[PDB]
């Protein structure tokens, strides 16, 4: 299989959490991955917001679509691994699910 | 994000 | 204060969650507190889909924009509850964010 | 849901 | 329902931590709720005592008396929430329960 | 020093808790333990309630007063242990703090 | 503290 | 329970 | 980069855990990876012992080696993913760590 | 029973962990216990690598031997013990497990 | 390090 | 097991 890596910027812009996505070389993209062959999809937390961020896993709306087989998280949130074992054909979206320190709510990448 | 399979 | 209790039933509906609110009458609704004064609001989970789900929190686009001031959750993920402190005026958007027993994958309600 | 703060 | 708010004031004497609490017009009560509808009573962590207490729960001698039915409790243990649901009549008396960062002992609030 | 062993039996009477010590003679006793040098004290749970306990720690209602140095506790919840390195002389008194599996409460033994 | 529970 | 450190 | 997965096997002879690592082609082999590029090692649990073994982390001797830059688990323990994300050159030795539903003890896999 | 007591203290030599054990006299052993009778063995971590080390378990290859019963480990990582409740004739081998703050490689004392 | 069970 | 890195 194939390992990518895309890391996770997040800034605050007006107070609120932006992320940012940016690929191996650098460039800035919507952190997608159209995947061909079982693999991995690593996100790497790169936090610029002072707010404590540290990832606590990676929601669906759709959880059991068979899409993404599992998720495997660092003891430090500082990432957050995606898992396609079975290549299940189709597409689903995700939110990536933050911890913070600045308050007792969930951070949620939008939907 | 979105994850599109294509296997 | 005021506090109000909502159900949140989750059914599954072609393989995937179907989140449906009741009220104190028993009437479904969309689980929307137009909040006039301090307070909880507290969220019951009722899960009917055999995939194990509890409550871990609960996540917003817009954790900062102080229109719930804490979240609070029970040691057995069938209560959560959110508390609005100190009024502040405007609107927020949230999805709950639930574990399962069937895969490592996040649970989420609709954005 | 939505939650709407009218103090 | 109600929604009612006391703050837990630690703070030490002698070394050892004292328990003020304080309702919604700044004055020192016991803490007590008479109870006369389902609601909430929301505990809010106002630890002076330098110990770096944070709740981990409400302790009860007689857990199963329905009393109060359920405990919160926020990811920052700044907050503990009380919920009676079903108004079960009678009288029960509850410790809170709290870590700290000085030694690994629980500290309880008095009998 | 010396390494002393109580079982913490706990039935429930009238639906409540109960708890009942006893020592490696099989006696029962009041579980108390008059120390005359460093060593440690091992609680095992011998739970008959039907109520899933665990241990989740040892509360103080003076955890300060060093007494008791540290708590330990067995990641399945049937043991906590005392130790006492340092030898301040003087008496404390404490509860077992337990989780259950009926509800949210935590379960306190008798001041 | 107490709670009383008076319905 | 108590505990009683007589050291 | 690649992504490699490794199935952890384990069994019991003589009361104790036999690890047996299987490759994509379901070969027997000792669950090596020579890392020629920057990439993830998925290693899956099936475990055959009935003493519920879940993953808890990986181990190593000489954590700060660099040759391994980051662990990653999945909520349930089925899933440990070893990150090389800077490519530093060398040899690293690790353990496998987990924890059992029998006893209280981590189990490790051979030195 | 007996209860034995050992400082675990680890420095950094060439970057990476070593483990030397202290007794009670203040000399350095192997931290080795032949055990003759019921007892309880405390090892209290002395962490001098800047690396935040924390205890997490104690592992065992051979985890279902019955030498060593259970172990037990305080909140903030500074103290495991393990217990020889029931006196089961052999030797076995273990290694400390711990977290660090550097990285997410779990850390693990010489086979 | 090696713990000896001698009963 | 064990990991070489042969970058
Ligand atoms: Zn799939
Ligand atoms: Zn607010
Ligand atoms: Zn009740
Ligand atoms: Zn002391
Ligand atoms: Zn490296
Ligand atoms: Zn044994």
């Amino acid at each position: 299989g194939l390992a990518q890596f895309i890391k996770v910027n997040v800034t605050l812009e007006n107070g609120e959490p932006v992320f940012i996505y940016t690929d191996a070389n650098g460039q800035v993209c919507q952190g997608d991955i159209t995947v061909t062959q079982a693999g991995t999809i690593t996100y790497l937390l790169n936090d610029q917001t002072l707010k404590g961020l540290k990832f606590v896993g990676v929601g669906f709306v759709t959880p059991f679509d068979g899409i993404i087989d599992a998720v495997t998280i660092s003891s430090d949130g500082m990432l957050v691994q995606l898992v396609d074992l079975d290549k299940t054909p189709g597409t689903t979206k995700f939110q990536f699910v933050l911890s913070n320190t600045a308050n007792t709510l969930l951070v949620l990448s939008p939907d | 994000p979105q994850i599109i399979n294509r296997p």
